[PDB]
RNA sequence: CUCCGAACGGUAAGAGCCUAGCAUGUAGA
């Protein structure tokens, strides 16, 4: 099934190899779980503003 | 609060109990989730007067909001009292609430048959809040002590 | 399981305020160290100290010669460390205790940056002083047995690292003192001089003598007094 | 006296959030006092009155609240409260055709505590009970069969207050 | 707000109307606040506050300016504008400037006395910025 | 009976001060005879 | 060495906070 | 993880924050592929680009309940609780409408009874129609006029619990 | 003619791998 070359091991499902690539020692290398929020306005501007951008 | 702290802190993440006072599992998983799920006569006993309390406290909630009027808190009373027996906390706790929803019932069969001798007496209608407060308050109360102690032994554990 | 009456308690952990308020709780809190219902009981040392408790129970403290929430000790003052592996204690050991253990500990929204709290803080305003030496890392059990202590070694070696003698008085005499300074070795030229109360001795090549100065580093206790002891010429000035 | 309206405003726990070291006194003492529940339900407001009020005692871990004021009418007051809800309620039925009744459900069953149009309230649909004492008979107590707490509250002509 | 009396104030309520929907926006403004800040308890010190605010401010016009009637003052204590215990414990002679209710009761406190709410400060230390934990300040 | 009144509350239950520091105290916080 | 006592409540609390 | 997007940011109306909808509706919408895949990151530029790139409205669909890619996206805003003047923000972009919509249920779920209805009056001008999905799963024609006219309702949507303060009139009673 | 029942006695037995909702609030320098 699926495969984790950072841990070498095989994961029988889907959950448990997206589980093994974060939320582990792996993570840990990675930074572990912390992830913030990015601002408020200049995100949401950027973004609507790329997502315009690209759609039209 | 107090019963859903019961519940998470049996490190049982299966079963997530209904604010209107139900219970009921939520992966379709038991057999050895069930195996340490099934038990405790006092807590399925204490939910079950709960729910009979939280289902006249908020019988009056809706009352004094939007539906009040004479209709509702006398017929839901008077069916709170019927539903003692068919809806809500059934036999399957203790022996003789059977005996007591049995008086309920001939009770209520006493109230509507006299009440209803006129042209009022058909269909659904008041049925005065008189033996529902009574009767149900005297079982409660007999109810008091037992339940206080099979409670705290059951806290206890 | 373990009631008492009143805690074995410090001369420092009380506080230092002749009139203190305790507050007895029957059966709380669970020793720290043994797991065991005991009494606990909490007062104020003083003003602005930190309201300090009682860790660790009658029988856990009693046993092992300890005060009940410092874990030092109810005779010296020392360690349970220092007092098992090493006498060298009485010159160790401190009077007139420090109340620098009964003070707030950091607050932690000042080490952050947002103490709310503003001047009103019950905790105390200084820095954290810094992890890296192992006087931040003790803990309660294995400072409470003898085997791993921060502490313990860290003044152990305070223990080996480190003539004008005075405060004669009426106590000592010249007999007294050439028959204690006998013991150590023989005499070349020795006198006393009663104008500043004060002895000169000397030793053939020193060494016995040094360990004398081991001895009288405001530590040879003879006839009841704290002797003074500076250091002598050695240079014909 | 809103204390217990903003102590109680912690249904949940940030696990410090009125969460720290409280959690443990809140799953206890629940079981000491279903009790709690069998004054609960005994001095809920009758028919003859609107809303009233009560006792309460609360405990500053807030986990419970028994209802302390043991419910205590008049005999011909109550006898004559209930029985004019008796009266109106048969000629109620005597008069409209109202097809209607409650829900099964008084509320549904995934909701809140629905702690808000009720913790300001403001709102009484007060038209409860009472028939309309006629004022050429019923003189002597006109001021009397309309009060639910306060009939035996009178404080006059001899009610012992 | 509901008044749940039906009695339509003797005297008219108009005089302090406009003091007591301000008082009551501030209180239900003070209890719509969130748990925000505050560590165990420092947020409900606000509500009592307020509450001892509004008590001061019926006091104030009831018995000292002298303004009002008896019957408008019983009409407010019965509604809930003003306290009962709080207006007998502010008419004593020792005190008339209290805290709160909380720390005039002697069970209150774990070692059996008064908080330090109600102490003198000419009598107290003269480096002290504690405030009163049940009440809000001193 | 005042024995046995006490014993069978615990059972039921269950089923200042003046103190001289005459052990170190000497220079220590100097005062403390009573405590 | 600990033993009992009978001590005025009022000048305990007045010397305390003197 | 799946437990706590913000370690101390805020709290909700009377819950969990990361409980707002339903345990078995929570515990269901655990285990998808769109969800483990916003689960492995999710920013608000994400969040955005999630709500363009899926238009659909609807919750679980058929006996094996899976949620929705909205659901889903609403449950990982409930859970990272994003600011309000993103969320304002969202309600007043009109171009994207799909996105537009989750910040009209983000502002319904989470905001105020006041602030839903300064949100809401400019929603019911909205005639552009959108895409639904049936309990089914079969695909169903809106417009999002009457989903937001649905959501300033009652509660009778799946997978939402959201109660009102008072009526229109008591409310303009109360306030503006 | 209108007296309505609940649970236990019941789902196996384990092998290697994978992921989670919680809980204490300390004396020390
Ligand atoms: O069908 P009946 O034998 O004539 O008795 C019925 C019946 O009571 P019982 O079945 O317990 O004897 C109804 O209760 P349900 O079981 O049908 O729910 C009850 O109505 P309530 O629930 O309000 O008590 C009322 O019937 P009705 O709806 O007309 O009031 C009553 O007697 P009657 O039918 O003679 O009135």
């Amino acid at each position: 099934g699926y495969y984790c070359n950072v841990c070498d091991c095989v994961v029988k499902d889907s959950i448990n190899f997206l589980d093994h690539i974060n939320g582990k020692k792996h993570q840990r290398n990675l930074g572990m779980s912390m992830r913030v929020e990015r601002s408020t306005l200049d995100q949401v501007k950027k973004r609507f503003e790329v997502n315009k951008k690209k759609m039209e | 609060n107090m019963l859903n702290l019961l519940i998470h802190r049996k490190n049982l993440n299966y079963l997530h109990l209904d604010y209107n006072f139900n219970l009921k599992p939520v992966k379709t998983l038991t057999t050895k989730e069930r195996k340490k799920s099934r038990f405790g006569n006092a807590f399925h006993l204490c939910r079950e007067v709960l729910r009979l309390t939280k289902l006249v406290v908020d019988s009056h909630v809706q009352y004094r909001l939007g539906n009040v009027d004479a209709f509702q808190l006398a017929d839901g009373l008077q069916y709170i009292f019927a539903h003692v027996g068919q809806l809500t906390g059934m036999y399957r706790y203790k022996y003789k609430l059977m005996r007591q929803i049995r008086m309920c019932k001939d009770l209520k069969h006493l109230i509507y048959y006299r009440f209803n001798t006129g042209p009022v007496g058909k269909g659904p209608g008041c049925g005065f809040w008189a033996a529902g407060w009574r009767v149900w308050l005297f079982f409660m109360r007999g109810i008091t002590p037992l339940l206080e102690r099979w409670l705290g032994n059951l806290l206890a554990r | 399981w373990e009631d008492a009456d009143f805690p074995i308690l410090c001369q420092t952990c009380l506080g230092e305020n002749p009139y203190i308020r305790m507050t007895k709780e029957k059966y709380g809190k669970e020793c720290k160290i043994c797991a065991r219902p005991f009494t606990v009981f909490r007062w104020c040392p003083g003003v602005r100290m930190r309201f300090k408790k009682t860790e660790v129970c009658q029988t856990c403290s009693k046993l092992k010669n300890v005060c009940q929430t410092c874990l030092l000790d109810l005779e010296y003052g020392l360690p349970i460390q220092v007092r098992d592996a090493g006498d060298m204690l009485l010159k160790l050991a401190r009077t007139t205790p420090y109340y620098k253990r009964n003070r707030p500990h950091i607050c932690s929204f000042w080490v952050k940056g947002e103490c709310k709290r503003g001047e009103e803080c019950p905790y105390r305003h200084e820095k954290p002083t810094d992890p890296d030496d192992p006087l931040a890392d003790q803990n309660i059990k294995d400072r409470y047995y003898g085997i791993n202590d921060p502490v313990a070694d860290k003044l152990l070696k305070r223990a080996s690292t480190m003539l004008y003698v005075g405060g004669l008085g009426d106590t000592i005499t010249e007999t007294d003192l050439r028959n204690h300074f006998y013991q150590f070795g023989e005499i070349r030229t020795i006198t006393v001089v009663q104008r500043q109360q004060c002895a000169f001795i000397q030793f053939a090549t020193r060494q016995a003598a040094e360990v004398a100065a081991e001895k009288s580093f405001n530590k040879l206790i003879v006839n009841g007094r704290r002797l003074n002891v500076k250091w002598g010429r050695s240079q014909a000035a | 006296p809103e204390h217990v309206r903003k102590i109680i405003r912690d249904h949940g726990d940030m696990t410090n959030r009125k969460f720290r070291h409280d959690k443990r006194v809140y799953l206890g003492a629940l079981k000491y006092m279903p009790h709690a529940v069998l004054k609960l339900l005994e001095n809920m407001p009758m028919p003859w009155e609107q809303i009233r009020d009560v006792p309460v005692l609360y405990h500053i871990t807030g986990a419970i609240s028994f209802v302390n004021e043991i419910p205590w009418v008049i005999e011909p007051v109550y006898i004559s409260q209930w029985g004019s809800m008796w009266i109106m309620m048969r000629r109620e039925k005597r008069d409209r055709r109202h097809f209607k009744r409650m829900r099964f459900p008084p509320f549904d069953d995934e909701e809140p505590p629905l702690d808000y149009a009720d913790n300001i309230l403001d709102v009484e649909p007060l038209e409860a009970i009472q028939l309309e004492l006629d004022p050429e008979e019923d003189a002597p107590v006109l001021d009397w069969f309309y009060d639910h707490q306060p009939l035996r509250d009178s404080r006059k002509y001899v009610n012992g207050s | 707000k509901v008044k749940r009396s039906r009695k339509a104030p003797p005297d008219g309520w108009e005089l302090i109307e406009p003091t007591l929907d301000e008082l009551d926006q501030k209180m239900r403004e003070a209890e719509t606040e969130p748990h925000e800040g505050k560590r165990k308890v420092e947020s409900l010190w606000p509500i009592f506050r307020i509450h001892h605010q509004k008590t001061r401010y019926i006091f104030d016009l009831f018995y000292k300016r002298k303004a009002i009637s008896r019957e408008l003052y019983e009409y407010c204590i019965k509604e809930g504008y003003a306290d009962k215990n709080l207006i007998a414990k502010w008419k004593k002679q020792g005190y008339e400037n209290l805290c709160c209710l909380r720390c005039i009761q002697t069970r209150d406190t774990n070692f059996g006395t008064n908080c330090i709410c109600r102490v003198p400060k000419s009598k107290l230390e003269v480096g002290r910025i504690i405030e009163c934990t049940h009440c809000g300040c001193r | 009976r005042v024995a046995l009144e006490k014993s069978v509350s615990q059972k039921v239950a269950a089923a200042y001060i003046r103190y001289t520091p005459s052990q170190q105290g000497v220079a220590f916080n100097s005062g403390a005879k009573q405590r | 060495y600990a033993e009992p006592a009978h001590i005025n409540d009022f000048m305990f609390e007045q010397q305390r906070r003197t | 993880m799946a437990n706590r997007t913000v370690k101390d940011a805020h709290s909700i109306h009377g819950t969990n924050p990361q409980y707002l909808v339903e345990k078995i509706i929570r515990t269901r919408i655990y285990e998808s592929k769109y969800w483990k895949e916003e689960c492995f990151g999710l920013t608000a530029e994400l969040v955005v680009d999630k709500a363009m790139e899926l238009r659909f409205v609807g919750g679980v669909y058929g006996g094996n309940i899976k949620p929705t890619p909205f659901l889903c996206l609403t449950l990982k805003m409930l859970q990272i609780q994003p600011e309000k003047d993103i969320i304002v923000e969202f309600i007043k972009n009109e171009d994207f409408k799909y996105v537009r919509m989750l910040g009209a249920l983000y502002m319904r779920l989470t905001g105020t009874a006041i602030d839903c209805y300064k949100y809401l009056e400019p929603l019911y001008n909205d005639y552009r129609k959108i895409k639904s999905q049936n309990r089914n799963g079969e695909f169903e024609l809106m417009h999002v006029d009457e989903f937001i006219d649905e959501l300033l309702h009652s509660e009778r949507v799946c997978d939402i619990i959201l109660p009102r303060l008072q009526k229109r009139y008591v409310l303009e009673e109360a306030e503006q």
